[PDB]
RNA sequence: AGCCAGGAUGUUGGCUUAGAAGCAGCCAUCAUUUAAAGAAAGCGUAAUAGCUCACUGGUCGAGUCGGCCUGCGCGGAAGAU
């Protein structure tokens, strides 16, 4: 049900990952299936709150990714070292 | 009494005051006249003999050294 | 806002009568008595006074709240009047009244003679009572409070000049 | 009063104040919590 | 029974009616009369039974003389002379150490009926379950 | 406090005494102790038991919102402090009298008992009733009548 | 949030104590009567007594409560010509 709108990353790099960060933004990536990964930037207060359920973890999710659908699952994610906030996520091609 | 080291062990409340039973040690009722009646508006009678010997708390008893 | 949006009736009887920011109010006792304000906004017609912010004081609202609070003692000043009573507790504690400065004898080596402000006056059903009326309620509030000052009541017998509606402590003494 | 760098509420009827520059603390019922250097 | 003025009750017994290093002096002394809970009591005694406990009011102004009223007996009490055990641990209640009589709880407990408020007497008995899980002694049901 | 749910309930279950019930009375509880409800409750007890109610609600918003149903005759008794009492069985009875007379030992005030419904309508204390049964006083009105 | 009310019965729960009666400790924390009311959140007591709270009924009449993240500030802050 977990609805992640999403847009394609135009920047890779340490640098443009910071940047994102610093804007409530942060990097993820989707990558499985038989197709190329792709890299995305997910709005970051939203992701907080949804990931607070535990559901976000188990569920099959959905990313609006440029108007797709991609449709995947939480493989892995980045914590900050201390602070309450997210870093990055691997999600997976389901 | 408790503040004197104490123990009690009683209250009837017998008539019109309230005799009150303890066990309290000898070298801590000194002069406790003088205090009971300051407690009591002199209105206190007390009673004491001899009971028992028990274990001196530390500090008392390394205090006692001749 | 609340205390400052509610309104307030002006009882048949009363004058008012705003300057700009000068309110002054008569009824029926009561030397009428005359305030200011600053920020706030006040405004009659109506059998009513209403207050609210002026444009460009972030203190504003605040300053309306007391000023309607104020403006309503004044209201009900000068209409029923206010309330006073204090009571003396300790042997040899008198207290006189003769004409508006009160004698009071508070174990002292010397009288005192408190002598009233001006729209207050008092009087003494007991040796050991004191009621005084008045419309200016900031000033009642005064007066209690100095006489109460003389002798604020000790906590062990509760002696000295009490309020009433007081709540006056009490410990235990403890010799010794 | 206490005066401390730390005031803090003690029993529930411990109120909080800022008079002046400086915070307090009130007690209706318990004169040993007044508290200021706040 | 409007308006209550003054009420002490420390358990007294019925056989003889003269205490007095339990209560005795302290069961009258402030206008209550020690010669009247002899010729009063036991007028209110021997109609029932002897010995056991019995909480109390009386009827003393300070108007001399006075008028003696009755109460009813301690409810986990009725788990002593009216159950097994007669304390109530032995082990602390960090073990649960007591043993029931579920057939008992009802009509000993419905001993009690004068004094409860479940308009069902069914309810009378589910309030002596917490009564009696005081220590958490289980009920062979 | 409890969410809808359960200000739906308080309402489905007190209107469907109303719906199914016989006398209504009146009262204002400002003072009233628990030796006051303990009393009134074996009164219900002799009264039935748990037959009789008078769960506090007057919040117009609760036991009026069981009006508009039936006894729309307390939009008016509902403003202020009120103890609504609806009986099932029992004779159009007695829990009127006693209202009077426990309020007449002081026991608070009776809403100077506004009333309410049996016919659609107002005050006046009544024992027209619990001489239910007093067909008796139409057994009398036979022997007495056949004789004299 | 104020203000009026209530804030109860088994019952001093049990244990433990000289006394533990909602309230020193330990274990339990149910059940009644209910509109609601903890086998009790604090004051108090030698212990009871006594005063409050939680909770509910009334009044009032539209907003209100408190955490998370952040910007700038307040106290903390006493020295010698
Ligand atoms: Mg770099
Ligand atoms: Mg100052
Ligand atoms: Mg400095
Ligand atoms: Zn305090």
């Amino acid at each position: 049900m977990f609805t992640i709108n999403a847009e394609v990353r135009k920047e890779q790099g340490k640098g443009a990952s910071r940047r994102l960060r610093a804007a409530n933004k942060f990097p993820a990536i989707i990558y499985g299936g038989k197709e190329a990964p792709l890299a995305i930037e997910l709005d970051h207060d939203k992701v907080m709150n949804m990931q607070a359920k535990a559901e976000f973890y188990s569920e099959v999710l959905t990313i609006v990714v440029d108007g797709k659908e991609i449709k995947v699952k939480a493989q892995d994610v980045q914590r900050h070292p201390y602070k309450p906030k997210l870093q990055h996520i691997d999600f997976v091609r389901a | 009494l408790s503040r004197r080291r104490g123990m009690l062990k009683g209250q009837e409340s017998e008539v019109t005051g309230v005799k009150i039973h303890a066990e309290v040690p000898l070298s801590e009722m000194f002069g406790y006249a003088t205090q009971l009646r300051s407690l009591t508006k002199g209105r206190a009678s007390y009673t004491m003999e001899f009971l028992k010997y028990d274990e001196a708390p530390s500090n008392v008893a390394q205090a006692v050294i001749e | 806002s609340r205390v400052a949006k509610a309104p307030v009736v002006v009882p048949a009887g009363v004058d008012v009568k705003i300057n700009g920011q000068v309110i002054t109010i008569k009824g029926k006792n009561g030397e009428l008595t005359r305030t200011l304000n600053d920020a706030v906004e006040v405004k009659h017609a109506d059998n009513t006074l209403t207050f609210g912010p002026r444009d460009g004081y972030a203190d504003g609202w605040a300053q309306a709240g007391t000023a309607r609070a104020l403006l309503n003692s004044m209201v009900i000043g000068v209409t029923e009047g206010f309330t006073k009573k204090l009571q003396l507790v300790g042997v040899g504690y008198r207290a006189a009244v003769k004409g508006n400065v009160i004698n009071l004898s508070l174990g002292f080596s010397h009288p005192v003679d408190h002598q009233l402000p001006a729209g207050i006056t008092a009087e003494c059903p007991t040796q050991t009572e004191i009621v005084l009326k008045g419309a200016d309620k900031q000033v009642i509030g005064q007066v209690a409070a100095d006489l109460r000052a003389y002798r604020r009541p000790e906590p062990y017998k509760g002696k000295g000049v009490r309020y009433a509606d007081e709540v006056v402590r009490t410990k235990e003494a403890k010799k010794k | 009063m206490k005066v401390r760098a730390s005031v803090k509420k003690l029993c529930r009827n411990c109120k909080i104040v800022k008079r002046d520059g400086v915070i307090r603390v009130i007690c209706s019922a318990e004169p040993k919590h007044k508290q200021r250097q706040g | 029974a409007k308006k209550v003025q003054a009420y002490v009750k420390l358990q007294v017994a019925a056989g003889m009616a003269n205490p007095s290093p339990p209560v005795g002096p302290a069961l009258g002394q402030q206008g209550v009369n020690i010669m009247e809970f002899c010729k009063a009591f036991n007028a209110k005694t021997d109609s029932i039974e002897k010995g056991l406990p019995i909480p109390v009011v009386i009827t003393v102004y300070a108007d001399r003389s006075f008028t003696f009223v009755t109460k009813t007996p301690p409810a986990a009490v009725l788990l002593k002379k009216a159950a097994g055990i007669k304390s109530g641990s032995g082990k602390p209640n960090k073990d649960k150490v007591g043993k029931i009589s579920r057939a008992q709880l009802q009509e000993i407990a419905q001993t009690k009926a004068a004094d409860m408020t479940g308009a069902d007497i069914e309810a009378m008995t589910r309030s002596i379950e917490g009564t009696a899980r005081s220590m958490g002694l289980v009920v062979e049901d | 406090m409890a969410l809808n749910l359960q200000d739906k309930q308080a309402i489905v279950a007190e209107v469907s005494e109303v719906a199914k019930g016989a006398l209504s009375a009146v009262v204002a509880d400002s003072r009233g102790v628990t030796v006051d409800k303990m009393t009134e409750l074996r009164k219900a007890g002799r009264e039935a038991g748990v037959y009789m109610r008078v769960v506090r609600n007057t919040l117009l918003r609760r036991a009026v919102e069981g009006t508009p149903f039936e006894c729309l005759k307390d939009a008016f008794v509902g403003p202020t402090l009120i103890a609504y009492s609806m009986e099932h069985p029992g004779a159009a009875a007695r829990l009127f009298k006693e209202f009077a007379k426990a309020n007449a030992k002081f026991e608070v005030k009776a809403a100077a008992f506004e009333g309410e419904l049996i016919p659609a309508s107002q005050i006046d204390r009544l024992a027209t009733l619990p001489t239910y049964e007093e067909a008796i006083a139409r057994l009398m009105a036979t022997m007495k009548e056949a004789s004299a």
